[PDB]
């Protein structure tokens, strides 16, 4: 199940990868204008903004939402009170879009996927587990990775038979279905009351 | 300010009464007077190929009552 | 008192034994004994014709409902009184409401009911059709808002009587039998039925459901009258109708979802949408992503034909709509790369440079005569209603800001003030570059594995905003009382939530509002609750409550805003496939059109129309003869029995015993 | 829908005596083209009338992915049912307008 | 030809059974400590059986 | 360019003569039948064994249709019969007492006898004329087996085998014959249920059909006890035993019947056993029972010593009553974690003793508790104690505290010195923690106490029962976390060092070395769902840039795969399994409910853990079961075919079959006119 | 099932009322 909901992850981090890109390309366009450099430090300073990996950096540690990148490193170095709180608004819109908004999303997505899988996920377990199977079954792969006519005609003529029984009793078992679980309609009454009718104008012409 | 309803497309003509009695009989089973009515149709008042309301045929008709004598008559 | 009592509170009155025996003798069906029995009713009798049961079942209704034909005959013969009979024959789906018609209180039906209308609520297409025959009409009901001195005058005497009418009449205008037997174009009273009912339905808050499911029905019936189609020549004489697919762009503007994303129509729009272009749906993914590089990467030189000549092939391989939305993506990246190298001397004011900030312009202004031209076509209706024009406007509104103010920087570091206008037009630009690189957004709806979950996000986006209603509200309140609170110790090298060392947190409102919102990701540390003086109670008074606005905002609102995120795709994801299908084909046709077909930095009598409707009628009359034969095979077979039919059954086997015994 | 025959027809419902019945006498029905096959052929009656070739063409293979045909004219069902699954998931990723019914075909 | 339901049938998994567990028919009905012992036994000595094979 | 299309699988197709045969049966006259069987006796193109291709006998149309006059005369002409009783039997017409009085495709398994086939249909009426006649069903060996002839049968057909043993199973596990044939239907039908489950658990394969025909005995099973209409009847179902006591009621339990449990009249009963004595507690007012509660709780000891030195006292036998019994218990376990949190409110002793205050008085109550374990572990099996997880939870919290007992008295007479200067694995500090954690596991033991309650009990059992795909996703994640864990150690145990530093790992303020042990490394990576571990712990003091690089990557795909993938994969896994359970959360919570008031029913362990350390008759009891059992199976049936006879689909054969009389009845008088 | 039931009463007991009467 979850290797088949995965394309789900899929298709949604298409959607947050453009939106990662929309606000990075924000970010360090603001931002360029001003030992350890980047997020992976004791003290992450400002220059984590300062070039577009930086700022897809930055903002990718943001998804979790469990303080990887504190608040500080949206502040300018030199007091620019207007480009930091404009920074600070772009960062908080990202988070909110991001953890408020796309997680959600992708946890409403992924109950809805869950459900309509589970419905059918015996089926394909039973199919890869066969096919996982399948693939010990022959023995020209048999040592482990460290150590490593008449006859046609007697076969089409065993499986003619063989087909042709359980054809019919396909056939049988399945007309037994369309007379036993089929219900009745209203075509079934309307035949019922032209034959009724019928038997009624027998007895008039007759009596 | 009132709509008159008006029937835009002619779908059912009556004509004569015959053909009217012909499918009021080939719905209802009614075997005796569908042979004097196909007797009548040999003689030449009324036609075979009859529309009613629904557009089906008296073939249509008795093949919808899944009747296989009147079917075999017409 | 130890038992209760139990008598009859409505007495009414009861029949003498001969009217119940005449009763029950027509209940049973039997032709001799309802014979004598109105035969000893002809002399003046105790038994009479005009007898009616305890339970209302007048001796014709009781031959209404049992289907004996000969025995509606011989009580109309003896002329029992007919009030509402031929409403319970035409409730009951029987012939016998020509010979109900073909004649000279207490009432199952309402008094506004009359035969054409419950006929219609019946939607029965034999008995709306001998009704017409004979001659009804429906009355027309008022505007959706209008101030009528009798609307009003009727509203005042009986509100309840007045809305029961209303809803009454506009059930047997949506029936699909009415509109397919008494319009002239079924298709377009099916769309400005379901659009009138969607306005009522907005307009009375009572009955929602019933005119919401009365709209439904109509573009249920819209879609499958279009489902008749065999042909396509047939296909291309309704969509192309008009009173260019002019009735597609009709059925766009009704919002009719389900006459569009019909696999016909949806055919015929892919057939338009790759203009002379044939297997390109035969063909690899690999290959599909080679050939879109590779016409995308050479759109300048197709833009440059069609300006000069366009009766060059060249000229008209941009006609193609595929083309010309691949060349405008295209164009679309080509300046988001071009703020992308603009993103990537310290003066204050600053000329924008050679390589970039100087080749954008055009760009900037293509887009906004585009804005302009599309506010042109369609009014302002259509651009607040699309989100997207919002955001272009607003884009837009962004750039010439930042034009403005770098003009006014131009000819009026570290030093300047926070307000100067070289900052904020940086700030304006960095915004309107976020919002340009969102609007790639929209271009999913194009892809069919990222249009119908972006228009799911689209969808539920309202019930995000509804919930975040709520949250600000919750937020002011908590944001109040901690700034009541704590607004007695205010004191710096860094004031703010936004230091390393954080202080002052819920000094002011404004650094309140920001420390709560900024606590849903845990953003906000734990020593900005404590102050300098040492007031352990206060402390604690506002550590409790930071800690019950955590619990609110993340343990009970963000997953109370899960759950209902939940519920809102389940119901989104049924019908999301008709909705994508819906945006794209808006979007294809945003490409049809021969007007506006430039990229963003280039674009800066009679006896035919007789002939037309002629074809069309014919087409409408084989379509609703198509559909009225689907809905008779559909109907009278593949229907669960009712309880009713069998009754029948039993009162034809029954009425066929007493004749055999009257027989002998 | 003038496409259909009686043998199509008689596929569509799925009876199987009517089938048998109409399959004493000799039937031969039209051998649809591949998903993959843009010959002049396929390239002439899609430009006449391209509904009714996409409706001529899901009504072939409706008749073919018909239980009661598969046993009366295949020597093997079960491969017959195997390549008839696989074309017809072919042909709704294929045909996007039709996918609905040759995946319930499939 | 990715035939899911043909594979998860009855008759089809307990012949797909049977054939996987080999001459050990045993397995199956076997305790499930019985059923442990069996894969440590089988996996602990795995190159003994590889180069006895 | 066409498709050819031949018939392959060719049948005879028979006489026109015999398709007049075939449509004259079809119709169902009685004239045209006599004609053809006459003309079949002087050897006409009719034969009275004409082969449809679609096996259509003129008798298998005959038995279809519900005529037994046309069955009679096809009967009488010698008409070879097959299977004819089989088809009769599945088509479940009441008139197989001419087939029965009578004298490779075969639409049957070769091993289906008249006897399965009519217990597979469910119809009483052939089931009774069967049995009636004479029958019996193969005796089928039991889940696990290694004997000669089952081994043999499996090596020359394993499919027939399977299918045979299902089919017995089937024929078996139906109500009619349970209730027409077996001595005790509730005993069959729980113990049916139990090897149905357990073949069920054994038969890979075939585990949905066992598991119906398990949920078919349990229903069978809480329908016949739905027929019970007296207390009588219900106390002498409830206590019968087959050598007050509620036997049936606890084997019912032991065999996990959750619907047969939470029936409402034993619901009832078991509430009147609980509440003993107690006049109109069920319709008290709330506080008041809040009150009252609170009353018993603090009177426990005296009621104890009470039941101590005086049973016969009225004192001594307010306990007895099972609903005193459990709040004494509650208010016990209350006091003792009152005394718990005392241990910790309110040192340098190398060889400290226990305190006067708190700990002396803990000692008897850690010995009553395992006293109570031993003596619930003596009385029931093991089996039984290992199914619960609460007696799990409760030997792990007795183990504990039996260590830390042990560490202490260790610590008293051996290692007999200020804190802070102790061994790593001083005894004292093992016993102190080993303390904690008993502390933790007996305050959690207070979940099961939610069970009692209505309101959080239902809550509480569905919480249990997803604790179990809880566990199933732990083990996905801990493939994970080994996977990445085992990469970063690989990749960072170059750059370990000391340096000096007091501190090495991540549980300090300046975090280093995360990933230079296999061990610290699964810490780390453990602490970084909760976000507790930091961005610089991937920085290495080098220059080496695309190391930390590769570590940075390593670790954010680790916590996208975690956090964004993993733990949203369980929110919306969790979310379907709750939607599942918790439409049958009521029979689980009042199956639970129940087997905690049967925990209190029993007269040994009645005291608190502080105090805690012949033939005539049984012929009666048989014959009034038996009358008891005779009542519930009438009832049971009659409601059988009421039930039955008011389903409220109609098919389409029985429009057949009125097609077929109106026919007859037509043809009938088209001959006498 | 117990108005098919009632349907082949119904129609059983008239066609033996025109078996008395013939
Ligand atoms: C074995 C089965 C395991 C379970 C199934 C796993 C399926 C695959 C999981 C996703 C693919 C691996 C992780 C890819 C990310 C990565 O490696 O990212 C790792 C790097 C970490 O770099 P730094 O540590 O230097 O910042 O990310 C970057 O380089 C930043 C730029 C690229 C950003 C890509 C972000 C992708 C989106 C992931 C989060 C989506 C959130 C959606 C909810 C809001
Ligand atoms: C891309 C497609 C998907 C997203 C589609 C759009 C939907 C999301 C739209 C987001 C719009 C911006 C959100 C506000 C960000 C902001 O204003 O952030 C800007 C500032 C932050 O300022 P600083 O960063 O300087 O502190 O917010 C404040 O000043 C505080 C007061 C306003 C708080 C507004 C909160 C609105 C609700 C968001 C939280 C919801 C939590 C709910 C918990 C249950
Ligand atoms: C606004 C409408 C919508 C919300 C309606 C109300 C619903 C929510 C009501 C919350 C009421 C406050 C709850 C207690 C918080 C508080 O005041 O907590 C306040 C204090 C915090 O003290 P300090 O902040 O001084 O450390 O908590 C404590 O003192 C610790 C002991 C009490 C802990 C109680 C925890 C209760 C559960 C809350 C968390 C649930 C998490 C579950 C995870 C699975
Ligand atoms: C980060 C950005 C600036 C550059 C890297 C990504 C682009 C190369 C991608 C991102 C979104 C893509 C678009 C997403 C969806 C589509 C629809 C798709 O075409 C269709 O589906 C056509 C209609 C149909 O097939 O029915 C391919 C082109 C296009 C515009 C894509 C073109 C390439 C785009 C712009
Ligand atoms: C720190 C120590 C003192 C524990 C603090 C919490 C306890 C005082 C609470 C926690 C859970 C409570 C229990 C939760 C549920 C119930 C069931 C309820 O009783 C019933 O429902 C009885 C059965 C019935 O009424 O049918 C009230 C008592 C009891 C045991 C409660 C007793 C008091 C408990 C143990
Ligand atoms: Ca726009
Ligand atoms: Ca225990
Ligand atoms: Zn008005
Ligand atoms: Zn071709
Ligand atoms: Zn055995």
């Amino acid at each position: 199940s979850m290797g088949q909901m995965l394309q789900d992850f899929g298709k949604f981090l298409g959607m947050f990868l453009l939106v990662l890109f929309s606000f990075t390309i924000g970010l360090t366009q603001l931002y360029d204008k001003g030992d350890c450099v980047g997020i992976f430090c004791e003290q992450q300073s400002n220059d984590t903004f300062h070039s577009f990996i930086g700022t897809c950096f930055a903002l990718f540690w943001y998804i979790f939402s469990l303080a990887h990148v504190a608040i500080f490193v949206t502040r300018f170095s030199y007091g620019e009170e207007l480009q930091s709180f404009v920074g600070a608004v772009i960062v908080g819109t990202y988070n909110v879009v991001v953890v408020i908004v796309l997680t959600k999303l992708l946890v409403a997505m992924l109950h809805k996927s869950f459900q309509l899988i589970a419905n059918h996920e015996d089926k394909e377990w039973k199919f890869a587990r066969a096919k996982l199977w399948l693939s010990y079954f022959d023995d020209k792969c048999t040592l482990p990775p460290p150590f490593n006519r008449n006859l046609k005609q007697k076969r089409d003529e065993n499986y003619q038979k063989v087909m042709c029984c359980l054809v019919h009793r396909y056939l049988t078992s399945m007309r037994q279905k369309m007379q036993s679980t089929d219900q009745a309609t209203v075509e079934n009454l309307n035949e019922l009351r032209q034959d009724l009718s019928k038997f009624r104008n027998e007895i008039r012409d007759l009596l | 300010e009132v709509m008159a309803l008006k029937d835009v497309r002619e779908v059912k003509e009556e004509n004569t009464l015959n053909e009217k009695l012909f499918l009021l009989a080939c719905d209802k089973g009614d075997y005796y007077m569908v042979k004097k009515i196909l007797e009548e149709n040999s003689s030449g008042d009324l036609n075979i190929n009859c529309v009613d309301v629904l557009g089906r045929n008296a073939v249509t008709i008795t093949i919808e009552n899944e009747n296989l004598d009147i079917l075999q008559l017409l | 008192r130890d038992r209760i009592p139990l008598r009859i509170v409505r007495a009414e009155s009861e029949l003498s034994p001969s009217e119940k025996a005449y009763l029950n003798a027509v209940e049973k069906g039997d032709y001799a004994s309802v014979k004598k029995s109105l035969e000893e009713a002809e002399i003046y009798f105790k038994i009479n014709i005009n007898c009616i049961d305890p339970l209302g079942r007048t001796a014709l209704l009781i031959a209404i409902e049992n289907e004996n034909l000969e025995l509606i005959e011989l009580l109309l013969s003896f002329n029992v009184y007919v009030g509402d009979a031929l409403l319970h024959a035409i409730r009951k789906e029987v012939v016998g409401a020509v010979e109900l018609l073909l004649n000279h209180q207490f009432s199952e039906f309402t008094p506004d009911i009359t035969p054409i209308i419950l006929a219609a609520h019946t939607n029965n297409y034999e008995i709306i059709k001998l009704l017409v025959q004979k001659g009804v009409s429906v009355p027309r009901p008022h505007e959706v808002r209008c101030n009528c001195v009798e609307c009003v005058s009727s509203s005042d005497v009986d509100s309840l009587r007045h809305s029961r009418s209303r809803l009454n009449i506009y059930k047997a205008l949506a029936s699909p039998s009415l509109i397919a037997l008494s319009s002239e174009d079924p298709f377009l009273t099916a769309f400005q039925l379901s659009w009138e009912l969607q306005e009522l339905s907005k307009v009375e808050n009572e009955f929602k459901s019933e005119y919401e499911e009365l709209s439904r029905q109509c573009k249920q019936f819209a879609k499958d009258l279009l489902d008749q189609t065999r042909s396509s020549r047939e296909l291309e004489i309704i969509l192309n109708y008009r009173d260019d697919l002019a009735r597609l762009k009709l059925a766009i503007k009704y919002r009719q979802k389900e006459f569009v994303a019909q696999p016909n129509c949806q055919q015929l729009l892919a057939s338009r949408w790759y203009d002379e272009f044939p297997g390109w749906r035969r063909r690899h993914w690999a290959v599909k992503m080679v050939t879109c590089f590779i016409i995308g990467l050479l759109f300048p030189v197709f833009s440059v034909c069609y300006l000069i000549a366009p009766k060059s092939p060249l000229g008209l391989f941009i006609r193609k709509p595929f083309i010309k939305f691949i060349c405008h993506t295209a164009s679309y990246l080509t300046f988001l790369f071009l703020l992308l190298l603009a993103s990537q001397d310290l003066n204050r004011q600053g000329p924008p440079p050679t390589i970039v900030e100087w080749m954008i312009l055009p760009w900037v202004l293509g887009f906004i005569w585009g804005e302009i031209k599309q506010m042109w076509d369609g009014g302002l209706q259509d651009y607040i209603h699309d989100w997207w024009n919002l955001m272009d406007f607003v884009m837009n509104s962004l750039y010439l800001a930042t034009i403005s103010l770098k003009i006014v920087a131009f000819v009026k570091r570290e030093s300047w003030d926070m307000w100067h206008p070289t900052l904020v037009a940086e700030a304006l630009f960095a915004i309107a570059n976020i919002f340009s690189s969102l609007r790639l957004i929209s271009l999913f709806t194009a892809n069919s594995h990222l249009g119908p979950l972006q228009i799911s996000l689209g969808r539920m986006l309202l019930d995000i905003l509804k919930f975040l209603f709520i949250y600000c509200l919750v937020l002011l309140a908590f944001a109040n009382g901690l700034n009541q609170l704590y607004f007695y110790y205010e004191e710096l090298t860094c004031k703010g939530i936004r230091c390393e060392k954080q202080n002052n947190a819920f000094s002011t409102l404004f650094e309140t509002l920001q420390s709560l919102f900024w606590s849903i990701f845990g953003l906000i540390n734990l020593y900005v609750t404590n102050v300098k003086a040492q007031h352990e109670f206060t402390e604690f008074v506002g550590a409790t409550m930071f800690g019950t606005y955590n619990v609110i905002s993340l343990v009970v609102l963000l997953n109370m805003l899960i759950a209902m995120m939940n519920n809102s795709y389940q119901l989104i994801a049924d019908h999301a496939d008709i909705e994508w299908k819906f945006a794209r084909t808006k979007l294809w046709m945003s490409y049809f059109e021969e007007g506006g077909t430039l990229p963003t930095p280039f674009n800066v009598r009679a006896a035919d129309n007789l002939r037309r409707h002629h074809q069309y009628q014919e087409v409408m009359r084989n379509l609703v003869k198509r559909y009225v034969a689907a809905m008779i095979r559909d109907a009278k077979t593949e229907e669960g029995l009712t309880e009713e039919n069998f009754k029948e059954l039993k009162q034809d086997i029954s009425s066929f015993r007493f004749e055999v015994l009257g027989l002998l | 829908t003038m496409d259909v025959a009686p043998v199509i027809l008689a596929a569509h419902r799925n009876n199987y005596e009517i089938l048998t019945m109409l399959l004493k006498q000799d039937v031969s029905l039209p051998k649809p083209h591949a998903v993959g096959c843009e010959c002049t052929l396929c390239s002439a009656k899609n430009k006449k009338d391209s509904l009714r070739h996409s409706r001529f063409r899901l009504d072939i293979y409706r008749c073919l992915a018909s239980p009661a045909l598969i046993m009366l004219t295949e020597e093997d069902p079960i491969l017959r049912a195997f390549e008839l699954s696989a074309d017809l998931k072919e042909l709704s990723l294929v045909e996007v307008e039709f996918r609905n019914d040759y995946e319930e075909l499939a | 030809y990715n035939q899911k339901e043909f594979v998860s049938q009855s008759n089809c998994q307990q012949f797909l059974n049977t054939v996987w567990f080999g001459q050990m028919s045993g397995y199956r009905r076997k305790p499930t400590c019985k059923k442990i012992m069996t894969v440590l036994t089988v996996g602990i000595f795995w190159p003994v059986l590889s180069l006895c094979y």
